[PDB]
């Protein structure tokens, strides 16, 4: 008899607190004198003005003179109020707000939102879309890993490295741009599949690139791997047990540096992962050094990846072959009545997604990326929430670094791979 | 004082030249009613304005009957600040930040009972229902005893 | 608490003498800041001119009678007593607050209806 | 240039022939019916545990969904976290959804991961703008954040949350933006005033006024009913004729 | 990052003059066969034998140079979006009586800036008064 | 090798447009047999009756 | 943490080894730390990119590669006879995610159907090629030009004269990218 | 606030507006915003509606003729125009004169054409 | 006060009352608004939707003022007050013209007489060409054409020259204001060493430049205000030694002058100002000026007539000038015994850190 019941206050409803169990006590192992003074803590203010690690930060902590007493990030400095926006647009129009969540990961972010879409709208892609969108996300996992663990070895100082693979960045926005034609934003991946078909003698180029990378990060693990400034920056510094990862909300490489073997890749198969041969990199001391040693590794495995996908890549459409989804060929437009009209309904209202909700999960590079999608059968979504990797672990700062010192903050800021579009969306 | 207006409601920081003088804003004290007006974080002129709630009517220019379902809540337009030209572009410049606002409701007593909890002056518009009258194909070809009265063409 | 400076855990009420305790409570707390909050923000205020918006906040909602509309009430207070005694709200913030401070005056209403009508809709 | 060796041209080899594509029609609704009957019978298990709280559960594809009443988030969670056959030790994601229409307009959503059993569930209950939910706060450290931002963008309590605050608004920002009432560009703005020499709040003004093309939506219908899916064990028995 | 064999090499086909001047404005040593000219006198060069992306390049006609300078056709050549130089592409040869003669460059900054206005006439007309005589 | 020619004098006359056959024939593809959107499955709800 | 079933073969690690047990010698163990083995070998790299050629351009001298589908500078095209590309259909209005163009049409004095106004707010608009999929005419496309920073913000304003210009400008980039293109759109 | 010619001719091939919701360049290149401009650098783009009318009539004995432009996929959707009305048709997309030779002799009559005829 | 204001000549202005995207209806060109005071008028305009013509001499000066206004309604002109052809073009689409242009010193361009008498005279003729609507000159107080004193006296001529020109001219005479930027708080609270030949004895009426900013406002709105010479001064008289009392009370330092006698500082304040090359806040007929003393003409409108209170200066020197007081730790006041017994609740060195 809500909320009247409330009115007058009746039948207070049960928290956690009434379910506190005392601990077995039996098993459980858990004047003026000098040791009952206080210590007074002196509480710094850390970004977003003051410059930090990276990004739209600010970094509010209690210190202890060096070491962390409490740690309380302040994010929605990037809270551009992306999940109202999309329900005042078409599918085909908030496909484009989802590039802008984690922007160095934009096919895999449009993957999980194309992904969840296709479940609504019941339709199976064609499977040369399946390995266009497999190949291009190990192709943004690398670019993603790219920017975050060479940004995150010249956070502690490593200059050099980050000069180097931003090169093969460079060299993979090539391969975005002939696709799409953007550097960053593309666009490419929609339900249905994707845009257009890739260009006549892309693969090769790829596979051009595809031959000389495996020196590109031998020579990063040249100046970081056995390097002991590097290792005594990472060792045993922002530990968390796989019990605790799992209860903090931990996905992808936090949660396997612990030793969890996990992948939604694995888990739960997307596109062409089923299709395709490729090993996890689990670590054992959940520490930065571990989640740097699964990071390079996924190197390798994306890579490997990458030459399965160019060798598999079947003919065929690109897009979903019913009009009424997917947008008809240019020629077709302009010859039939049947396709013109689907073609200006599409542009204008936009498909109808059947009624109905799913929570969508796929393995991004910075960790289980998911989406929830509320339909309510118009062209038009009803709710659209994204649930990012990175919000999840910028939770957990606060446990992982309580105790510990002020000089390995930014060791684990860096390890979480945060980029703040995906924090505050 | 029997509908009328309170000069003297307290501001706050959304109240505007184009925000209308309330009649009644929700103290927490009406009876049986959440006032959720009181606690949304809306500002004052929501309570000052009139929401209209309808069924739309079937466009007359198709068939389809999709959009009649639904119960519409819309804000009406007031006198001034819903459109002025931007001299600049000749953009269409609005000062009324419910213009582009709807709420579908399932019922009408649903409709009304969000616009009571929120405090908004609704006016409720009931649907015209279409009259029913048999029709019959072959009324095209009867029999007239007399005059013909009109000459059909199929 | 816990959590941070002036964190308090989100509980009902038990009954209307708790509820009252509470708002008792919180309005001792809000105007007993008053002189710190001058200072913290730089207000162009005086104390007295502080505590008489805290009284006017607090008595919008005097006349409720019901719990729960109480305890959203409360939680609405802590909350921004929080992140007020923690300077975590800018200058702007709080001067906002005041509605003196808005360059088209503070009597934004039309005073009857025959300034309203000269002006246009206020 | 200097060329390798045994790097030939990739573009120079010649590609065979494509001809007739042939692609079979696929229902992809169709692989998930393997498991339809499981999912029904342990949705059906987990009602029968905890018949108190859990009001129905829901089968849709490879997700299932349990309805629950406000007072046993606590006890639900509890068993979906430590039940040896319920190992749900992840909190995915929680989130709100707002239906006006609806005496109880917030529909809160909990999306669990099990990785030991590789399986998520979905939990709904429901809440008020004046009716708060327990925290499950005691029970995932993860869900902290997550109780923050539904409170933020919705204006739902949480009792029990330890530092129940804003997260994703502006400080003293006013409404709860994820609301269907909320208009999409709120309320206010900001600017620089050069006589204050600081940032001042001021009521919304649009140079372009927002476009809704909303009513352009389609005429007819264009999905239709849909399929009926429910498995036999879970579909009453019919009396035999004579 | 010239490198001794390459800069000496160029310097011997180019000379010490256009080795300096080159030095004035690309801050390189560089020799290619001239592709063409464009209308703004901009002059376009290309060698294969550079480094990727190096294998084409202009030479401005403008002392302050800006990259606005160069014409639309050269413009897709230079940045590889295209391999035919507009010298051989025939899309350059369609006569379009209305195509802007002299060339265009970015205004911003000067006097020739573009100003942006309405296009439309006001969407009301108020009553010219007409007092009626008595 | 590399980007060789440009993808901007890629012939337009040789790429083709693929269609596949049951989806795109003339002759033998009713729409509503493919019609897998409006065949889409309807949850399956249990309540405690 | 580990999946169901029996648990995987030796995921378990064998116990830690103790000091006295590591398998290298003494002399190496020493050699290292005091000489920095890894230390030198990864300077050792930084020699060997020292005398690799470096990746850099001389931009404005050289540029960068585009392809055709890049997504630019807007402009309005027109037919080869000179007539306006655009019949005023509005797709590119509806479509367009950040609701950057507005425009107003009516009959021509000829009658022909087309546009009075076609502004596009190029500080709303997010370059995403959505109007150039939506026109059935080929009428607004997104030139290969990026170099159109401006000194105001009121240049970026574009109003349908600024449009059409840029198209004339444009057109030979334009019918190329469009030529080479097509037949995957 | 334009004096020259680039400020008052609403196109270099029209002085006239084409539309009456068109505002004429004299009024809309007026204010503040145009005093110290250079005004030939302004974009003035040829009027389409003076372009179009220089194209001659493509003369045809059938009844029935297709128009799309002429670019293959490069032009607009294809479109059929009947020609039987005694005038020149023209295409509704790229505004392209039609007229069948059954109506030569009146069209020559006509003392001004739409189009050139030639 | 309402949707219709009717402007001198006619023309009638519908206005939409808002904010930044409102329609003011108002064309006004600024004179002098890159100054301390032309930020206040500029602003008020701006923000209500009314196009302002703000004509410049440096760029990097004037980049402040575009904040106020939407897109398009702060217009800037390249103007020199001796290019008739820049004054004309900024003033011809105008209603309202505001002349802040003054200088306190002689430079080796512009003599008092050519930036105030001969500047007044360009744009007032301006004015009277195009028939704008209303024109406001700002001047000074003690403004008279028969004062020794080179500034009050160019300050004279220029009402006369302005009043014939153009006779509907609203003459607005403010005392030295103070606020933010001002030089008269902060010119106190910062500068080391003053060089005052009079013992800091001038007494006057200081006003806040705010309030002058919207007096310059509340004319335009008023077609009452046309031909009217306004006297805009503060509630109390000071002195420039009682306004450093307070400067001194706020800022914890203690002024110092070196006061040389007026024979002497005179010839020298001309030196340094045909040597340096910026305001250096002395010269020869500032030194004449510190001995006059301000005089308000009873024969003037005031605030009253506008409707206006000012404040007075001790109410703002702490607002102004609390960034300036010293807050280390090293100059609190000694710790009370309440303070000396808590620290002994506490560890002052971390001695396992
Ligand atoms: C500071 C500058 C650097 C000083 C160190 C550089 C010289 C290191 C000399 C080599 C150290 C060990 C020598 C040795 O005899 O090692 C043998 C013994 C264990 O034998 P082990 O190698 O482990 O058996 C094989 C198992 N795989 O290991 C041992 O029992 C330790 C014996 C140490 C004897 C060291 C004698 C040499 C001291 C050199 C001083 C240099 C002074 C000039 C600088
Ligand atoms: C010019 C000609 C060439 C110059 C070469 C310069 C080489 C680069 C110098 C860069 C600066 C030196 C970097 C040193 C890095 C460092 O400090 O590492 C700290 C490391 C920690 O070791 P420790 O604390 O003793 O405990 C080890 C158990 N985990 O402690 C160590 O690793 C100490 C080992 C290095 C000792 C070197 C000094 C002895 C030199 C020979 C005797
Ligand atoms: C390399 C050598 C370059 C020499 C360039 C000489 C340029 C200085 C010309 C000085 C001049 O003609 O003006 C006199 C000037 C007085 O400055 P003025 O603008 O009149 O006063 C403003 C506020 N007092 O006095 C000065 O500012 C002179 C400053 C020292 C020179
Ligand atoms: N401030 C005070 O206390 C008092 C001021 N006044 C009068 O008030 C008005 C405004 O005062 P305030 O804003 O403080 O003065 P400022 O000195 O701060 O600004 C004066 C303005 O005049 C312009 N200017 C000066 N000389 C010339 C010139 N030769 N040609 C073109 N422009 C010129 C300046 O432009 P630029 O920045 O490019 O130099 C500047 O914008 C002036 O008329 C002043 O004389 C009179 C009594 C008291
Ligand atoms: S540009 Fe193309 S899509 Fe937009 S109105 Fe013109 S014809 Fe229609
Ligand atoms: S590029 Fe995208 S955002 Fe920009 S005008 Fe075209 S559709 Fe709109
Ligand atoms: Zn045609």
């Amino acid at each position: 008899a809500e909320p009247q019941d409330g009115f007058q206050g009746t039948r207070l409803i049960p928290t956690g607190a009434d379910f506190q169990s005392p601990p077995d006590p039996f098993i459980d192992e858990g004047e003026d004198s000098v040791e009952g003074r206080k210590v007074r803590h002196y509480t710094v203010n850390f970004g977003p003005q003051h410059p930090a690690a990276h990004g739209v930060l600010r970094l509010i902590l209690e210190l202890n003179g060096e070491e962390i007493v409490r740690a309380d990030p302040h994010v929605g400095l990037l809270h551009r109020g992306t999940e109202k926006l999309c329900e005042y647009k078409t599918y085909m129009q908030a496909l484009p707000y989802f590039d802008r969540l984690d922007y160095v990961s934009m096919m895999t972010n449009e993957q999980v939102f194309s992904l969840a879409v296709e479940k609504l709208l019941n339709i199976e892609i064609p499977p040369r879309a399946k390995f266009i969108r497999t190949m291009f996300g190990e192709i943004t996992r690398i670019l993603n890993h790219l920017m975050s663990v060479l940004s995150h070895a010249m956070d502690v100082g490593a200059l050099t490295p980050f000069l180097w693979g931003f090169e093969e960045r460079e060299k993979l926005m090539e391969f975005y741009e002939r696709v799409s034609g953007a550097r960053l934003h593309a666009a490419y991946v929609r339900p249905g599949g994707v845009h257009q078909d890739i260009p006549v003698g892309l693969l090769d180029d790829i596979y051009q690139w595809a031959t000389q990378f495996g020196d590109r990060i031998d020579e990063t693990e040249e100046m970081l791997t056995d390097n002991r400034i590097w290792i005594n920056r990472l060792k045993g510094v922002g530990v968390v047990s796989a019990a605790d990862a799992l209860n903090l909300s931990f996905t992808g490489v936090m949660l396997r540096g612990s030793g969890v073997p996990w992948d939604v890749r694995k888990s739960s198969p997307y596109d062409a992962y089923d299709q395709v041969e490729f090993d996890v990199p689990v670590g054992i001391n959940g520490d930065c050094y571990d989640r740097y040693l699964c990071r390079m590794e996924e190197f390798r495995q994306s890579l490997r990846i990458i030459h399965q996908c160019l060798n598999k890549m079947p003919a065929g459409p690109v897009r979903y072959e019913d009009y009424k989804i997917t947008p008809p060929p240019r020629a077709a437009m302009k010859e039939n009545m049947e396709a013109l009209i689907h073609h200006f309904l599409l542009f204008t209202k936009g498909y109808a997604v059947p009624p109905g909700d799913t929570y969508t999960a796929i393995e991004a590079p910075k960790g289980e990326m998911g989406v929830y999608v509320v339909s309510d059968g118009s062209e038009r979504p009803y709710r659209v929430h994204i649930r990012a990797p990175g919000f999840a672990h910028l939770s957990g700062f606060d446990h992982i670094t309580r105790g510990h010192l002020l000089a390995d903050a930014v060791a684990v800021i860096g390890t979480m791979d945060l980029v703040f579009g995906e924090v505050d969306r | 004082p029997r509908n009328a207006p309170d000069y003297n409601v307290p501001i706050d920081i959304a109240t505007s030249t184009f925000t209308p003088v309330p009649k009644n804003v929700q103290d927490g004290s009406e009876e049986n009613v959440v006032p959720a007006g009181l606690i949304s974080g809306a500002p004052m002129e929501l309570q000052a304005r009139t929401v209209r709630i309808y069924k739309p009517a079937k466009p007359a220019t198709q068939s389809g009957e999709k959009n009649t379902q639904l119960w519409r809540m819309d804000w009406d337009v007031l006198g001034k600040g819903h459109r002025w030209e931007n001299p600049l572009m000749g953009w269409q410049s609005s000062a009324d930040f419910m213009q582009g606002t709807h709420l579908t409701f399932k019922t009408k007593e649903d409709a009304i009972a969000f616009a009571e909890k929120q405090g908004y002056e609704y006016f409720v518009q009931e649907p015209n229902e279409r009259h029913f009258r048999p029709k019959a194909y072959a009324n095209n070809f009867l029999y007239s005893p007399g005059k013909l009265k009109h000459i059909r063409t199929k | 608490v816990q959590p941070t400076k002036f964190a308090v855990t989100v509980r009902q009420s038990r009954n209307w003498a708790d509820a009252k305790q509470r708002v008792i409570a919180a309005y001792r707390a809000w105007i007993r800041a008053a002189p710190e909050i001058q200072t913290m923000y730089s207000i162009p205020f005086p104390v007295s001119h502080i505590r008489t918006r805290i009284r006017q906040e607090f008595e919008r909602h005097r006349y409720v009678n019901k719990l729960n509309v109480v305890d959203v009430l409360l939680q609405q207070s802590n909350a921004d007593f929080q992140e007020t005694m923690n300077f975590w709200r800018q200058q702007s913030h709080v001067m906002a607050f005041f509605k003196e401070e808005h360059f088209r005056g503070e009597k934004r209403l039309p005073s009857n209806f025959i300034t309203g009508f000269l002006e246009g809709r206020n | 240039v200097a060329l390798p060796k045994d790097a030939p041209n990739p573009r120079a080899i010649p590609r065979e022939p494509v001809g007739e594509i042939k692609q079979a029609l696929v229902n992809p609704a169709d692989k998930y019916q393997s498991k339809a009957d499981n999912l029904h019978k342990y949705g059906a298990w987990l009602m029968s545990c905890l018949p108190k709280y859990i009001q129905q559960f829901s089968v849709w594809k490879d997700e299932l969904t349990i309805y629950i009443c406000p007072t046993g988030v606590i006890p639900v969670f509890s068993f979906l976290k430590y039940n040896t056959n319920a190992e749900f030790t992840q909190v995915s994601d929680i989130t709100a959804v707002d239906f006006p229409t609806r005496e109880m307009r917030f529909e809160i959503v909990y999306n669990l991961l099990s990785v030991r059993h590789n399986a998520r569930i979905r939990v709904k209950t429901y809440a008020d703008e004046v009716t708060p939910v327990p925290s499950i706060t005691s029970l995932y450290m993860g869900a902290n954040w997550y109780e923050r931002e539904v409170y933020d963008m919705f204006g739902v309590l949480f009792v029990g949350h330890p530092d129940l605050r804003r997260i994703m608004t502006d400080y003293g920002f006013e409404g709860h933006p994820l609301r269907k009432d909320f208009p999409l560009t709120g309320y206010t703005e900001i600017r620089y005033d050069e006589e204050k020499k600081r940032i001042v709040v001021e009521p919304l003004e649009l140079t372009q006024a927002f476009r809704n093309f909303e009513g352009g939506s389609s005429a007819w219908d264009q999905v239709g009913p849909g399929i009926d899916r429910t498995p036999d064990t879970f579909k009453l028995p019919t009396p035999k004729p004579e | 990052m010239s490198y001794p064999t390459r800069t000496l090499a160029n310097l011997r086909k180019i000379g010490l003059k256009e080795y300096f001047r080159q030095l004035l404005y690309i801050g390189d040593t560089k020799y290619g066969e001239l592709v063409g000219v464009d209308k703004f006198g901009n002059k376009f060069y290309e060698n294969k034998e550079e480094l990727p992306l190096r294998t084409r390049w202009v030479d401005y006609a403008k002392h302050d140079y800006d990259a606005a300078h160069i014409e639309p056709m050269w413009h897709a050549w230079i940045s590889y979006q295209v391999d035919t130089p507009p010298t051989r592409e025939p899309l350059t040869q369609i006569e379009r009586p209305w195509a802007p003669k002299e060339h265009v460059p970015n205004r911003s900054f000067t006097r020739g800036a573009y100003k942006p206005y309405n296009t439309t006439q006001p969407k009301i007309q108020s009553w010219e008064p007409k007092a009626a005589p008595r | 090798y590399n980007r060789n020619p440009s993808p901007g004098d890629n012939p337009p006359l040789e790429y083709t447009d693929p269609v596949t056959i049951p989806a795109g024939d003339i002759a033998d593809n009713p729409y509503w047999k493919r019609d897998f959107r409006r065949n889409y499955p309807r949850p399956s709800v249990i309540a405690q009756a | 943490a580990t999946p169901a079933g029996p648990p995987p073969k030796n995921f378990r690690l064998p116990p830690p080894k103790n000091w006295d047990e590591e398998s290298e010698s003494t002399i190496d163990k020493v050699g290292k730390y005091f000489l920095m083995t890894e230390m030198l070998r990864g300077m050792y790299v930084l020699l060997e990119q020292f005398f690799r050629p470096p990746y850099t351009i001389y931009y404005p001298f050289e540029k960068g590669p585009i392809s055709p589908r890049f997504r630019g500078e807007h402009a309005l095209r027109r037919y080869p006879s000179g007539e306006e590309r655009c019949i005023a259909c509005k797709l590119c209005e509806a479509v367009c995610p950040a609701q950057a163009i507005t425009i107003e049409a009516e009959e021509r004095a000829d009658g022909s159907r087309r546009t009075t106004r076609y502004d596009i707010d190029m500080t709303k608009c997010i370059y995403c090629g959505f109007c150039q999929e939506s026109c059935p005419v080929d009428a607004i496309v997104e030139s290969p030009n990026a170099e159109y920073a401006t000194e105001t913000r009121e240049e970026l304003l574009y109003n349908k004269e600024k449009l059409l210009a840029n198209g004339d400008k444009w057109e030979p980039e334009l019918a190329a990218a469009i030529r080479a293109d097509a037949p995957y759109r | 606030t334009g004096r020259p010619a680039s400020a008052v001719m609403q196109a270099p091939n029209r002085a006239e507006v084409w539309s009456r919701s068109q505002r004429p360049r004299s009024e809309a290149m007026a204010g503040p915003r145009f005093e110290q401009t250079d005004f030939d650098a302004q974009p003035r783009p040829w009027a389409a509606i003076e372009l179009i009318h220089k194209q001659p009539v493509r003369w045809t004995h059938d009844r029935i003729v297709a128009c799309d432009g002429g670019g293959g996929p490069h032009g607009h959707p294809k479109i059929y125009i009947n020609t039987d009305k005694p005038e020149i048709a023209t295409c509704n997309y790229c505004g392209l004169p039609f007229a069948n030779e059954h109506h030569r002799k009146y069209l020559e009559s006509l003392p001004q054409t739409s189009y050139p005829l030639n | 006060i309402s949707d219709i204001h009717i402007t001198r000549t006619g023309k009638p202005l519908i206005r939409i009352q808002g904010g930044r995207s409102s329609l003011g209806e108002h064309t006004a060109t600024v004179f002098g608004a890159t100054g301390q005071l032309g930020r206040y008028i500029v602003n008020r305009l701006a923000r209500q939707g009314c196009t302002v013509i703000v004509p410049y001499r440096e760029e990097m000066a004037k980049r402040h003022l575009k904040v106020s206004g939407d897109l398009g309604r702060v217009i800037f002109m390249e103007f020199d007050l001796r290019n008739t052809q820049s004054i004309e073009e900024s003033v011809r689409h105008s209603d309202v013209v505001y002349n802040l242009i003054g200088r306190d010193y002689p430079t080796k361009n512009f003599s008092l007489a050519d930036v105030h008498i001969e500047g007044t005279e360009r744009i007032v003729e301006a004015v009277a060409k195009y028939d704008v609507d209303r024109f406001i000159q700002v001047s000074t107080y003690n403004a008279n054409p028969d004062s020794t004193c080179e500034f009050f006296r160019t300050k004279g001529i220029a009402e006369k020259v302005a009043r014939h020109v153009f006779p509907e001219t609203t003459i607005v005479r403010p005392a030295p204001m103070f606020g933010f930027e001002d030089r008269l708080l902060l010119k106190l609270a910062s500068v080391t060493n003053l060089f005052t030949s009079n013992h800091m004895r001038e007494k006057f009426w200081p006003v806040h430049v705010n309030e002058v900013g919207e007096a310059l406002e509340r004319m335009l709105y008023d077609d009452s205000t046309a031909g009217q010479t306004f006297e805009l001064y503060g509630p109390r008289q000071y002195s420039m030694a009682q306004i450093a009392e307070l400067v001194d009370r706020e800022i914890y330092k203690k002024r110092r002058h070196i006061n040389l006698p007026k024979p002497i500082l005179q010839p020298l304040a001309e030196l340094i100002n045909r040597v340096l090359w910026w305001d250096t806040g002395l010269s020869r007929d500032q030194v004449e000026r510190e001995f006059h003393d301000q005089v308000i003409d009873p024969t003037a409108k005031t605030f009253k007539d506008l409707g206006m209170e000012p404040t007075d200066i001790s109410k703002w020197t702490y607002h102004y000038l609390l960034p300036y007081r010293p807050s280390t730790y090293y100059d609190l006041p000694p710790s009370t015994e309440k303070e000396m017994r808590e620290e002994r609740k506490y560890l002052h060195v971390l001695d396992d850190q």
